[PDB]
């Protein structure tokens, strides 16, 4: 997270860090939706480009965390997978249209303080917040800057951008899959998520009912921070119906 | 520079 | 869930973060 700040303690109880066993690294960003289902960007599992197909046995689920790099003893809780699903028609090869994966947990983890699901939006939630101008928060342990690490979770709140404003700024190819937030060069104030962050959650909390909503994924941006760039995000509510299938029969 | 998880999560 | 979205120290205890104010303040 470029321009962001620390976490406060339980801020986001629902984020969770997506860790390779062997090295021993962060992967990406994912959220929690359940007691046993984590939500995450495909391309932090699959992406061929960069040789990048990970399986089950390769990785773990640390959650309830808050530094980077520590293990926070009492505190955090790590998890094995069962399973992942890959949206079956995530465009890995264009432009990462349907940046989406569900990561089925072995056991359930307890809630806690520090360990709590985030909701995830209806229709009428999506279409009442899902406006230009207002703001959701992403979170990660993602690079302070493009070109180093944080200490402990990161957190910047963006404003969403009108889609032409997002289309423009690009030679990509948008979709309804995508969204696109962070500040214009006029508006003065700065900050984007970065690599590392991939994959984790971008929430805004409803007025209506005073619940934090997820309604984005960290998924794609040309640099981190640019002025006249915007980091692009999965339309959660878009994918919906795929993540309510997994999670139905499985 | 990440600290060592216990082993049980390796396994 | 029946809880999903409040968070244990934070709307569970009527406590709000430092910047949640910002993100009210944007849906106008
Ligand atoms: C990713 O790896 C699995 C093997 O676990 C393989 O079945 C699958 O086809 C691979 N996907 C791609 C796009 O290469
Ligand atoms: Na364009
Ligand atoms: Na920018």
């Amino acid at each position: 997270i470029v321009e962001g700040s620390d976490a406060e303690i339980g801020m986001s109880p629902w984020q969770v860090m997506l860790f390779r066993k062997s090295p021993q690294e962060l992967l990406c960003g994912a959220s929690l939706i359940s007691d046993r289902w984590v939500l995450t960007a495909a391309h932090c599992l699959l992406y061929p480009p960069w040789d990048k197909n990970f399986t089950e046995n390769d990785l773990l689920v640390r959650i309830g965390k808050h530094s980077r790099t520590r293990y926070e003893r009492n505190i955090e809780k790590i998890s094995m997978l069962e399973k992942i699903y890959i949206h079956p028609r995530y465009n890995w090869r264009e432009n990462l249209d349907r940046d989406i994966a569900l990561m089925k947990l072995k056991k359930p983890v307890a809630f806690s303080d520090y360990i709590h699901p985030v909701c995830l939006p209806d229709r009428e939630t999506a279409a009442s917040l899902l406006q230009a101008g207002y703001k959701g928060r992403v979170t990660g342990w993602g690079n302070l800057k493009e070109t180093g690490q944080p200490s402990v979770l990161q957190v910047v709140n963006l404003p969403i951008v009108e889609r032409p404003v997002c289309k423009d700024s690009t030679r990509i190819r948008i979709t309804d899959n995508m969204f696109c937030a962070g500040y214009k060069p006029d508006e003065g104030k700065r900050g984007d998520a970065c690599e590392g962050d991939s994959g984790g959650p971008f929430v805004m909390k409803s007025p209506f009912n005073n619940r934090w909503y997820q309604m984005g994924i960290v998924s794609w941006g040309e640099g981190c921070d640019r002025d006249g760039k915007y980091g692009f995000y999965t339309h959660v509510f878009r994918l919906k119906k795929w993540i309510q299938k997994v999670i139905d029969q499985f | 520079d990440f600290e060592e998880i216990p082993e049980e999560y390796l396994q | 869930e029946a809880d999903c979205g409040l968070r244990p120290l934070f709307e569970k205890k009527s406590l709000e973060d430092k910047t949640e104010r910002e993100l009210l303040e944007s849906y106008i």
